[PDB]
């Protein structure tokens, strides 16, 4: 099956270059061009280059052209994508896209979000969130966890590692005051929590972070 | 370059009701060989873009037949039969004609279903973040509609637009509803110098408020 892997969210200073990869397997690597997509605010899309993987021969979006550079390893299956002269202008969404021209696919990345500023990486507080003390035998019950004080983007919140998936509302990151606030909520039926164990999952892969927070009642 | 021009940029319509999405080319996408290289994409909430038609009217695999494409020159249409849950999200059109590759601005589709009260839940602050000197209240209205909703915070009887931050989650693939978190950020002082926390969810003035509260001094 096509498979494309890219390389994980980045957090760059303004004027610098930056080289982001895309590991394509499933196929041969060299029938397929590479193209480079860019998405702004998680929705205006613009191409940006294709590169022939074959000969290396790449074409520019003229609006990109000097701004991205191209280029394969055949060897490792790996497109790669440099960007220079980064501004705020360049934080997106990068996505690697082959296209097999000879039966006509077109195949998505999960792509790269890159954050160009000055800021300084700031690892998030994690903190259980437990219902009220009080006594409402309600059907259901719901739990949540605050993610707060962050920086860059992205985060990752599962609950018992990804295994619990229904009933959450995770909910868009806020910024204010140069930090990401983030939260989550989970309702399982009254049955299952306090008397299972529910804990909160979250990595910061900029800080290294991986906490795990059990939700345990209160007071 | 080409400019492709989407309309609606935003569509809202009931589970099994038709679907009309048109985008018009700035020039002829015919082909050196007379194909008209129009494509069309979905992408849905968190998941990157995935391309339906190609060739203004050939279907990528496994794409359900309620969706079709149709094109009269510069001027091409997409088409749902009957909505379905799956179909949520945001389309672009996309000519490959000629370089650079250029894309519509994107239309969200939004389901239209029964209006539904929201689900609430009030959590106090964890015990971590009141050790760590900081206090926010966190509250969770869960699968609403419409969108269009209003929470309210009283603190011992007085209302509080300060240090409130809000976030929607994107519509709900499952059931068609929205969900909001409502955060109030406090000092741990102003959060012990207080006793009575109250949120509230109004969609309009004449539909009774769904309220949860807790007393930080009882249990
Ligand atoms: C190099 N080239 C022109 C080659 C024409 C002749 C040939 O195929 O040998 C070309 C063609 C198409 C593309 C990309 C097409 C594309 C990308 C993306 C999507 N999409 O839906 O995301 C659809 C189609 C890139 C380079």
């Amino acid at each position: 099956q096509v498979q494309l892997q890219q390389s994980g969210p980045v957090l760059v200073k303004p004027g610098t270059s930056l080289k982001m990869s895309c590991k394509a397997s499933g196929y041969t690597f060299t029938a397929y061009y590479m193209n480079w997509m860019k998405q702004s605010h998680g929705k205006r899309l613009e191409w940006i280059a294709v590169i022939n993987p074959y000969n290396g021969f790449t074409t520019y979006n003229q609006k990109f052209k000097g701004k991205a550079t191209l280029t394969v390893d055949k060897s490792s299956n790996t497109a790669y994508m440099d960007l220079n002269s980064l501004t705020s202008e360049d934080s997106a969404v990068y996505y690697c896209v082959p296209y097999d021209y000879a039966a006509d696919r077109v195949y998505w990345g999960h792509g790269t979000l890159v954050t160009v500023s000055t800021a300084k990486t700031t690892a998030p507080s994690v903190y259980p969130l437990a219902p009220v003390c009080g006594g409402t035998t309600g059907s259901s019950v719901t739990l949540g966890c605050l993610v707060k004080g962050y920086f860059p983007e992205p985060v990752t919140l599962t609950w018992n590692s990804g295994s619990l998936s229904s009933g959450v509302h995770t909910f868009p990151a806020l910024l204010q005051s140069g930090l990401y606030t983030l939260s989550s909520s989970v309702t399982v039926t009254s049955n299952t929590w306090p008397s299972q164990t529910i804990t909160c999952n979250v990595a910061h892969p900029a800080s290294s972070t991986k906490v795990d927070k059990k939700i345990e009642p209160r007071g | 370059d080409v400019v492709m021009t989407q309309t609606p940029l935003t569509l809202s319509v009931t589970i099994g009701q038709p679907a009309s999405i048109s985008c018009r080319s700035s020039q002829s996408l015919l082909y050196i060989n007379g194909k008209t290289h129009l494509n069309w994409l979905l992408q849905r909430p968190g998941q990157s873009p995935k391309r339906l038609i190609y060739l203004v009217s050939k279907l990528d695999s496994g794409v359900p037949d309620r969706f079709s494409g149709s094109g009269s020159g510069t001027d091409f249409t997409l088409k749902i039969s009957r909505v379905e849950a799956e179909d949520l999200g945001i389309y672009f059109c996309l000519q490959s004609t000629h370089f650079p590759l250029t894309f519509g601005a994107g239309t969200k589709l939004e389901l239209k279903r029964a209006d539904a009260a929201p689900t609430v839940s009030i959590f106090p602050p964890s015990s971590e973040q009141l050790t760590s000197g900081g206090a926010s209240v966190v509250c969770f209205l869960n699968n609403f509609y419409p969108r269009d909703i209003n929470v309210k915070w009283k603190i011992d009887g007085s209302e509080r637009q300060n240090g409130v931050l809000n976030s929607w989650t994107d519509q709900d693939s499952k059931d068609s509803t929205y969900s909001m978190s409502s955060t109030l950020t406090l000092t741990k002082d102003e959060y012990e110098r207080h006793n009575s926390y109250t949120c509230e969810a109004t969609h309009k003035t004449s539909t009774s408020p769904i309220v949860k509260s807790f007393n930080r001094n009882e249990c």
